[PDB]
């Protein structure tokens, strides 16, 4: 239960702190460009957290939450997917590294 | 079009030691033969029959008692070159 | 030093802004794809080519060969619910090891 | 190799239209006072 | 004499002994005696592919290849029983020793033929009657060939004879009947012939030197592909002595 | 599941007789083992030749059996092939060879036992695991 | 047809890392 | 046409039953069972220590049903294909000459729609952001004011973040 | 021991499975240590003529406390975790082992590679202090703007 | 002015397009002979040795590789740590059977790095510029180094470096994990607090300042041109920006020193770069990563799983398959 209970209140955690840039932002009179660039950890929260398990057949494999969990979580990618072929992983590098 | 060792397993060769094919470490699976009878009995391959394995030269009587005894776990088949080949034998890449 | 440089320097925030939020919405794509299986997992050319000639040999063939160990050696236990019993008969190992 | 046949095209577009696309535009540009 | 250190790095290790050209002394066979070859060493100098013709009603040739695996040609520390036989020739009966290297020649045009340079399980005589080995002695003989990959080698996608995967694993609903001589290993054992000079003797020394030349098959990659005949040219040294 | 003295009952001999280690006695066989023999037997495997492991089962098929703590003693002070056809103490760590092999020289009779005791148990707790290799990991 | 591709994709890169570089809009200090 | 349901038995008449493919892989072990689930059979990667072998284990194939219906094969070669067919469930006859088909599986339109969908819904998540936030600070779009006071963004200077008239 | 000729065994890939040439012909042990063959130690160096690993030595003059070295080195390969749990990667825990080699080799490869930062670090800054601009660029004298444009 | 005189005036002139200086004179010719021979080598290259087993990996495009498998492979284990240049070899087909190429290139390319870095430092004393950006390129060269270099050295062979290929890259990153367990190493968990930590801030300053641009233009035209190269007056407020970020976590977490930000916009990604390189470099020499297999055990000795165990489980299934046929004995000891 811990697992859904972190994964929504976090979820949820996410979409608050991007409001919270919004409306600091309106009250000091700045652009919301801080917001924006936050759009991209939620994309990928969204998309690894939740969607992916939703497309599988259970929150079971979903990342669990911890550093080893997490790595296995990559090799297992690599494994099931050989998700270091995919070119939008390859983008992905591309904007992390650069 | 036929992968011969896939065939070998139909044969006496998966249920027993196949004195002419086996590998030396399934001599382990018997008291007494590893590892100086298994060596002996790889040395001196290939037979004609099972019981052949008892004129190995130089055999002490007590050698020939545990092969006397070890018989019924023993086959010999057509030797297989792709099992004998490369020294595999002796060691066909198993480990653990 | 380098050929070129930036001249603008709103620009040049800018694309410090560009670059790591896109690279994230992209891994997020294919993530979402990853959802269905839908994956970039072969080229079907080079396994045409592999199938049909043995001695065809590329470092793509050979991840691949590291995948389906990943799969076979790690699947019973990362996945227990599946039961998966696999003899050792059946794990792939390269020679010895 | 049995690659995919239509890749050439799809490569070719994709490279050809979206140019073509910027190439358009920058002319026109410069061709401004 | 020279030590591993004299030699090491060299290209020398990959080098027959040679004798000097007044060793054209004849060595003695007392047929009463058994001899034995304590050292047979055979160094490869040229590799000749057959090529194959279109037509199969011309002549097929041996061309000219290029050696790419370097200077790991050599057989040698080769030893085993020379027996005189009732009508006074002499048989070389191959024990042990270095008897095989993996070879990969290249023919113009980038095609690389791997084969297995060997003489394992050399039978080779000499004419009858030979009361003493000289000059003019010679050995031909019989060898085998062994598959190049042996049992456990697994193709790049997994495919293997003891061990490997027995199916195109990659494109699980093809029609295996087209793939069967890819994914069904075979071993083959074939035989090659060879023939030993003999234009050194050492009688004193019981050293012979000479060329040889070979014929075998090259590989066949477990019978994906059919074999190339290789002819192969060298040199060889032997030392003879009593046993 | 617990370390019980069941679980610490091990034959003694070969006529069956069984002692019963205490768990002080397993934890002692534990480290001894780690000192002294691990670094070829890790797991109940051989390294330097992987054909012969310490199951119970290859130890029970020994000549003589090593599969109680008398084989395992006698092992450890003049280890022999496994048909008990040659004596390797020159080449096995061992009493006999503690000259040669010097952490055999600090292990006494108690400890031999000790470490028996944990070769023998180790199997009933791990089951395949032990000696079973990187399969079983 | 694919190796052709390849290689002139990246050649095209090649160029274009000419032009950006030795053809560029100077920048002008104002 | 469907080839018919396949029934594999060993050579002692136990029925077996081969381990289906998770999704998940691509490949999977030819793996068969009996009814409790003990391997009884399956199709070995080392031969050298293999004991579970088609060959070994003595296993044939019947059908019941579909084209095959009445047949059964008891040559390893042949009952190895279908063990490797039955692994994605029931078998079936494929023409894989008109389309030049290649062996690999695609998805359905089920599966393209659900991700063209599940992408655009990402990638227009986006846009609303985009546009919500041009629509709350279309009067900082072109930049902040030039005379922003400093003392608006500094702390403490106003009770109320943002409120000049809690000075 | 068991009887296998070392000397003649063909290995999977051709290469002998114990036995190999060196690119220059020296006789050297197979597998993946071919890469290895420079090594000199004073247990293998009895095994070596000169044309490298002697088959006839081998055959007849390998001596127990050669087997018992060879066992020891192999067993305790420069291999472990950095708990120091021994062996490779996917080793259990059982053996309290790093080499001291690793210790040591890795220490100073972290030193050698920090103290060449240093160097870069120190030296720049000594030339950029005795050419007298480590504080940074004179507003007044920025030395770019008395140069010409590049285009 | 003598001729010597006016080269070296030349050649460590500022009025170049493109700065030569000494270290350039290094730098030009090796780079141009790493990057001729690699695109040679990429499209048109025959198979290469690399694991030294006879069996030749493919690596160019006309050999049968798209832009993604595609590599120059690593030269072959039976050369180890040998120095492999073209005249060592009896042909040049000799030479590209064992993979030369990797060497020719490598070597090359490292220098001509380690020379650009000088470059860096140099055309930072003819301009008058403080010296330390060579430092910040001094981590990326590092990884080279250890991938290229210190990696092959430690485990003797450069059949084990990097392959110069997108799918070689995967193939010893995985190997790498398999032979080192690298996740579990600290260096490479550094590396990547590092790299995200990088891209993080690299959008947290991006979206900082481009937030808080003075308005100079109309919304009909790009935000941009309200920049002029070379004004003296900055273009956005760093006041409003640290109300707006200090705001946002709270005051003491901003920064509102220009000068501190940038350093820590430098030194973050920087020093988490040396740690993987470090890692890489390490384990170069076996310190591997944290080993955890089977550390909890319970009351009567049973394994307890963790995750860690489950990583095991996969790096077994890596190392079991990787060079399926270039070991005959039973440990990989290198
Ligand atoms: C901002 C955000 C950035 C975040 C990035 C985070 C990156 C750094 C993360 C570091 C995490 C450290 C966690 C340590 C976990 C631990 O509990 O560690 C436990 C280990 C000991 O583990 C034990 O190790 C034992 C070893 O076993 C071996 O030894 C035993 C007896 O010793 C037995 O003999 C046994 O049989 C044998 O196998 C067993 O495995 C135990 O089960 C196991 O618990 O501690 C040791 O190894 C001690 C020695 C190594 C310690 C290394 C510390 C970290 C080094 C880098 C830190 C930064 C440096 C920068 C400085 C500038
Ligand atoms: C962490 C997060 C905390 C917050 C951040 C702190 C940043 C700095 C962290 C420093 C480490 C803190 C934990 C220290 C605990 C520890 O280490 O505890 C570990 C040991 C003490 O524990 C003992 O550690 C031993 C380590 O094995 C050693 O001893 C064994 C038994 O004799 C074997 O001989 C084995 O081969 C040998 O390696 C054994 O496991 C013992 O059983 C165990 O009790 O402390 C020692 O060693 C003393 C170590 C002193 C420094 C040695 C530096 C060596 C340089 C290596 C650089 C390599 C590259 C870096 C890689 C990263
Ligand atoms: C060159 C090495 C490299 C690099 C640079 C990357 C880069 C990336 N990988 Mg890839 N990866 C690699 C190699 C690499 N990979 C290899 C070799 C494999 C094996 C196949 C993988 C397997 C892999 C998988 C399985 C996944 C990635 C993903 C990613 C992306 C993650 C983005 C991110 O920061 O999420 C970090 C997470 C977030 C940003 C979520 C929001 C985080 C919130 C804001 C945290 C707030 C926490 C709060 C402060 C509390 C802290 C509490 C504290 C106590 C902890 C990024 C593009 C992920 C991806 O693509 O996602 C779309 C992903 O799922 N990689
Ligand atoms: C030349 C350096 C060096 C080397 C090669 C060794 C090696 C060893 N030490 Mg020794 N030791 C050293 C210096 C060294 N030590 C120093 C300076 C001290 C005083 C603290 C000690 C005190 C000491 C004790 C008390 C013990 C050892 C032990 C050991 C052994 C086990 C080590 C271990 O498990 O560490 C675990 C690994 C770590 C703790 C990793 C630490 C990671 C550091 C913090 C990274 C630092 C990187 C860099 C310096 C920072 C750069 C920052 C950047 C921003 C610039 C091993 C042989 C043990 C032993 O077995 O003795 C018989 C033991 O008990 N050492
Ligand atoms: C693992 C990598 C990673 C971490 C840990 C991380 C962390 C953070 N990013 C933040 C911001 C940002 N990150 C940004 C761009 C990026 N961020 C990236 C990657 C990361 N960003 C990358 C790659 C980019 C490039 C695009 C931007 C532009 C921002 C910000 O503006 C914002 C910031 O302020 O930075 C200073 C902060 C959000 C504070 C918050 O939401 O509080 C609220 C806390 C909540 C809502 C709880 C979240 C719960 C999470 C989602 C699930 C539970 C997690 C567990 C508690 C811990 C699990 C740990 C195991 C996995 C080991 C936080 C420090
Ligand atoms: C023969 C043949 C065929 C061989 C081919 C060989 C081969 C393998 C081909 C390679 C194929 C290959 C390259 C494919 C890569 C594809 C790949 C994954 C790309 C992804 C593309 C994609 C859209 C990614 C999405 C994420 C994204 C936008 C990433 C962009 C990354 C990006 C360009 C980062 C910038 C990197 C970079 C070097 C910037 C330098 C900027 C610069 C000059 C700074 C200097 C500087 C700093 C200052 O601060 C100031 C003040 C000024 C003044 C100043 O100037
Ligand atoms: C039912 C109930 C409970 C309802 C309650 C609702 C309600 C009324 C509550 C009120 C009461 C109350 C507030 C309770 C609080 C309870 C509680 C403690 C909740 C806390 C939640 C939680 C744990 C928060 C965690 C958030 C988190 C982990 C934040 C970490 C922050 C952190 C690590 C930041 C470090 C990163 C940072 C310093 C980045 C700087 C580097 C970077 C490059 C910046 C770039 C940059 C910076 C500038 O600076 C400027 C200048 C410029 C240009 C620029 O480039
Ligand atoms: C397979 C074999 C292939 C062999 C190829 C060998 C080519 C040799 C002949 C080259 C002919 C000229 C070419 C260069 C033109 C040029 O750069 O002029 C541009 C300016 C003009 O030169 C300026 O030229 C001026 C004269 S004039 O104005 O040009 O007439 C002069 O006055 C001024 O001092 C001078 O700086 O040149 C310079 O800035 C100084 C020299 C710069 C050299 C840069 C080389 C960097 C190479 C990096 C290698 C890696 C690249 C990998 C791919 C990304
Ligand atoms: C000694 C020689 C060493 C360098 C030689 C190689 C130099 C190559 C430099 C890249 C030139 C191309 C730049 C075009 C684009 C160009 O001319 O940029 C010019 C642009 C100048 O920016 P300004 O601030 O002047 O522009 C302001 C306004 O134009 C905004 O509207 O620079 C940038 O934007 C830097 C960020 C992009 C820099 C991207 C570099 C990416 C590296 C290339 C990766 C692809 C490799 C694929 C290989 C197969
Ligand atoms: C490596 C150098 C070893 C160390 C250290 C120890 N042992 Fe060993 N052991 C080793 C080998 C190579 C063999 C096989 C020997 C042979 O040719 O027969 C063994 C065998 C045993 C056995 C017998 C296994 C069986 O019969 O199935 C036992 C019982 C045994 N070893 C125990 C043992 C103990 C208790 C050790 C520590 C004191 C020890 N061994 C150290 C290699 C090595
Ligand atoms: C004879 O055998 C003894 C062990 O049996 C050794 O201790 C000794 O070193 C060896 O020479
Ligand atoms: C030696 C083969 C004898 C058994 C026939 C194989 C199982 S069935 C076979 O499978 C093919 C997919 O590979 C289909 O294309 C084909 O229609 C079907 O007949
Ligand atoms: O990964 Mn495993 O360990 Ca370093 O060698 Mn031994 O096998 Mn091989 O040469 Mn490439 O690689
Ligand atoms: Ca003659
Ligand atoms: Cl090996
Ligand atoms: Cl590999």
């Amino acid at each position: 239960g811990l697992w859904t209970f972190i994964a929504l209140h976090g979820a949820f955690g996410l979409i608050g702190f991007m409001l919270r840039q919004f409306e600091i932002a309106r009250l000091v009179g700045v652009r919301p460009y801080n917001a924006i660039a936050f759009s991209a950890p939620i994309a990928v929260f969204v998309s690894v957290f939740l969607i992916y398990p939703l497309g599988q057949s259970s929150w079971f494999f979903a990342p669990s939450f911890g550093v080893a969990a997490i790595f296995r979580f990559l090799l297992f990618f690599q494994g099931f997917h050989n998700w270091t072929l995919n070119p939008f992983h390859m983008m992905g590098v591309a904007g992390v590294l650069g | 079009l036929v992968n011969v060792v896939d065939e070998k397993l139909g044969t006496a060769y998966g249920e027993k030691i196949d004195l002419n094919n086996t590998n030396i470490a399934a001599f382990i699976q018997y008291r007494g033969l590893y590892p100086t009878l298994a060596k002996l009995i790889v040395k001196n391959a290939p037979y004609e029959s099972v019981e052949d394995v008892l004129n190995i030269p130089g055999l002490t009587e007590r050698q020939k008692q545990i092969l006397r005894e070890n018989l019924e776990h023993f086959t010999v088949t057509e030797v297989e070159t792709a099992l004998v080949e490369g020294g595999d034998r002796y060691n066909n890449g198993l480990y653990k | 030093i380098f050929g070129i440089a930036f001249s603008n320097k709103r620009w040049l925030h800018f694309f410090m802004l560009f670059v790591p939020v896109t690279g994230l919405w992209m891994s997020a794509i294919g993530v979402v794809g990853l959802a269905l299986n839908l994956r970039s997992y072969d080229f079907i050319s080079q396994e045409i080519r592999a199938a049909e000639d043995p001695e065809f040999e590329t470092f793509y063939t050979k991840n691949l060969l590291l995948n389906e160990g990943i799969r076979a050696w790690m699947a019973p236990q990362d996945q227990p619910h599946e039961n998966f019993v696999f003899p050792e008969e059946v794990l792939p190992r390269g020679n010895a090891l | 190799m049995e690659v995919n046949q239509l890749g050439l095209i799809a490569t070719a577009l994709f490279v050809l239209v979206p140019s073509v696309f910027l190439i358009i535009l920058y002319v026109q540009t410069e061709s401004q006072q | 004499t020279l030590t591993y250190d004299d030699i090491v790095g060299t290209g020398l290790a990959n080098k027959c002994p040679t004798l000097d050209d007044t060793a054209r002394g004849a060595y003695p066979i007392d047929s009463s005696q058994t001899y034995r070859i304590a050292r047979l060493c055979l160094q490869p100098t040229t590799f000749l592919v057959k090529e194959e013709p279109k037509n199969k009603r011309q002549e097929a040739e041996f061309v000219p290849t290029k050696l790419v695996t370097r200077e790991t040609t050599s057989l040698d520390q080769i030893q085993g029983e020379l027996k005189v036989n009732s009508d006074g020739s002499l048989t070389f009966v191959e024990e042990d020793g270095i008897d095989f290297q993996p070879v990969t020649v290249q023919m113009a045009g980038g095609e690389r033929i791997p084969l297995l340079f060997t003489v394992k399980n050399l039978v080779a005589s000499t004419q009858p009657n030979v009361t003493s080995i000289t000059t003019s002695t010679d050995f031909k003989g019989e060898f085998n060939v062994p598959s190049y990959r042996t049992a456990n080698f697994l193709d790049p996608k997994g495919r293997g004879l003891a061990s490997g995967y027995d199916s195109a694993i990659a494109l699980p609903q093809a029609k295996e009947e087209e793939l069967a001589r890819a994914n069904v290993k075979r071993f083959s054992l074939t035989k090659g012939q060879i023939s030993l000079n003999v234009a050194k003797v050492d009688g004193r020394t019981g050293e012979i030197a000479g060329t040889f030349e070979s014929e075998q098959l090259s590989d066949d990659d477990m019978g994906a592909h059919e074999p190339h005949e290789v002819k192969i040219q060298g040199v060889f040294y032997a030392s003879i002595e009593p046993a | 599941a617990e370390l019980t003295p069941e679980v610490l009952t091990v034959p003694l001999n070969s006529e069956g007789k069984t002692i019963t280690l205490t768990e002080k006695q397993y934890l002692e066989g534990k480290r001894l083992f780690q000192y002294a023999c691990a670094s070829c037997h890790v797991g109940g495997i051989t390294k330097t030749n992987p054909s012969l492991d310490l199951r119970t089962e290859t130890l029970a098929l020994a000549t003589p059996p090593r599969d109680n703590i008398e084989g395992l003693v006698d092992y450890m002070k003049n280890p022999t092939t496994y048909d008990g056809e040659q004596e390797i103490a020159e080449v096995h760590p061992s009493l006999r060879s503690a000259d040669i092999f010097p952490k055999m020289r600090n292990l006494t009779e108690k400890d031999l036992v000790a470490i028996a005791g944990h070769i023998l148990v180790e199997p009933k707790i791990l089951g395949d695991k032990w000696g079973g290799g990187k399969v079983y990991y | 047809m694919e190796t052709i591709t390849y290689v002139f994709i990246f050649a095209c890169i090649i160029a274009l890392f000419f032009f950006a570089i030795f053809f560029r809009e100077p920048p002008r200090i104002t | 046409a469907w080839k018919g349901h396949a029934v594999f038995r060993n050579k002692e008449g136990e029925e077996l039953f081969v381990r289906r493919m998770p999704a998940f892989f691509e490949s999977f072990p030819v793996i068969l069972t009996d009814k409790n689930g003990v391997v009884k059979a399956d199709i070995p990667f080392r031969r050298a220590e293999s004991k579970y072998s088609f060959e070994q284990q003595g296993v044939t194939v019947s059908f019941y049903g579909g084209e095959l219906n009445g047949q059964t094969f008891t040559d390893p070669p042949t009952v190895k294909s279908y063990a490797r067919k039955a692994i994605f469930g029931e078998i079936f006859e494929f023409d894989t000459e008109t389309l030049n088909s290649d062996g690999i599986f695609r998805t359905s339109p089920r599966g393209w729609f659900t991700f063209a969908h599940a992408v655009f819904a990402l990638l227009f998540f986006f846009g609303h952001i985009w546009h919500g936030a041009r629509t709350l600070f279309r009067d900082v779009f072109s930049g902040i004011d030039p005379e922003l006071s400093p003392e608006q963004v500094e702390w403490g200077f106003y009770q109320k973040v943002g409120d000049v008239t809690t000075r | 021991k068991l009887g296998a000729n070392v000397g003649s065994a063909q290995g999977p890939t051709g290469l002998g499975k114990y036995l190999m040439r060196s690119p220059t012909g020296e006789i050297i042990f197979g597998g993946e240590t071919m890469r290895f063959w420079d090594f000199r130690g004073p247990w293998l160096e009895p095994l070596r003529g000169p044309n490298g690993l002697d088959l006839n030595k081998i055959k007849n003059d390998i001596q127990p406390w050669q087997e018992r070295r060879a066992a020891e080195y192999m067993t305790h390969a420069p291999l472990g975790s950095l708990n120091s749990v021994g062996g490779v990667a996917t080793e259990i825990n059982s053996v309290n082992f790093v080499s001291p080699r690793s210790w040591l080799a890795t220490s100073h490869f972290v030193l050698a590679f920090f103290f060449l930062v240093g160097h870069l670090w120190h030296a720049g800054r000594a030339r950029a202090a005795a050419a007298g601009f480590e504080k940074g660029i004179d507003r007044e004298s920025e030395p770019v703007l008395s140069m010409p444009s590049l285009d | 002015a003598n001729l010597w005189e006016r080269f070296c005036n030349w050649v460590t002139s500022t009025d170049n397009r493109l700065y030569v200086g000494w270290f350039g004179v290094i730098m030009i010719p090796t780079l141009l002979a790493a990057t001729i021979c690699f695109v040679i080598a990429f499209i048109a290259a025959p198979p290469v040795d690399i694991d030294g087993i006879r069996e030749p990996v493919s690596g160019s495009l006309l050999y049968g590789n798209n832009i993604i498998t595609g590599a120059v492979v690593p030269s072959s284990n039976a050369i180890g740590l040998h120095f492999y240049p073209i005249w060592e070899a009896a042909s040049l087909d000799e030479w590209l059977y064992n993979g030369g190429p990797y060497q020719l290139i490598i070597f090359h390319f490292l220098l001509g790095a380690s020379c650009y870095m000088g470059r860096q430092w140099e055309l930072s004393y003819r301009l008058g510029m403080r010296p330390w950006i060579c430092v910040a390129y001094s981590a990326p060269l590092a990884s080279a180094f250890a991938v290229f270099l210190i990696y092959p050295i430690g485990q003797g062979s450069f059949s084990d470096g990097m392959p110069l290929g997108i799918s070689g890259t995967f193939n010893f990153m995985i190997v790498f994990q398999a032979e080192h367990n690298i996740l579990m190493h600290p260096f490479h968990q550094l590396g990547v607090a590092g790299v995200f930590g990088g891209a993080l801030f690299c959008a947290m300053h991006g979206s900082l300042v481009t937030s808080s641009l003075i308005r100079e233009t109309t919304e009909t035209e790009s935000a941009n041109y309200g920049y002029k190269f070379g004004q003296e007056e900055e273009t956005y407020n760093i006041v409003a920006a640290h109300g707006y970020f200090g705001r946002l976590i709270f005051q003491y977490a901003s920064f509102n020193n220009s000068r501190s930000l940038h350093f820590f916009l430098a030194a973050w990604p920087v020093v988490g770069v040396w740690f993987a390189a470090l890692g890489i470099s390490t384990m170069a020499f076996n310190l591997n990563g944290f080993n955890f297999n089977h550390s909890v055990i319970d009351a009567k000795g049973n394994v307890i799983n963790t995750w860690a165990d489950i990583i095991n489980r996969a790096n077994l299934g890596m190392e079991v398959m990787h060079e399926r046929n270039a070991h005959n004995f039973p440990l990989d000891l290198a």
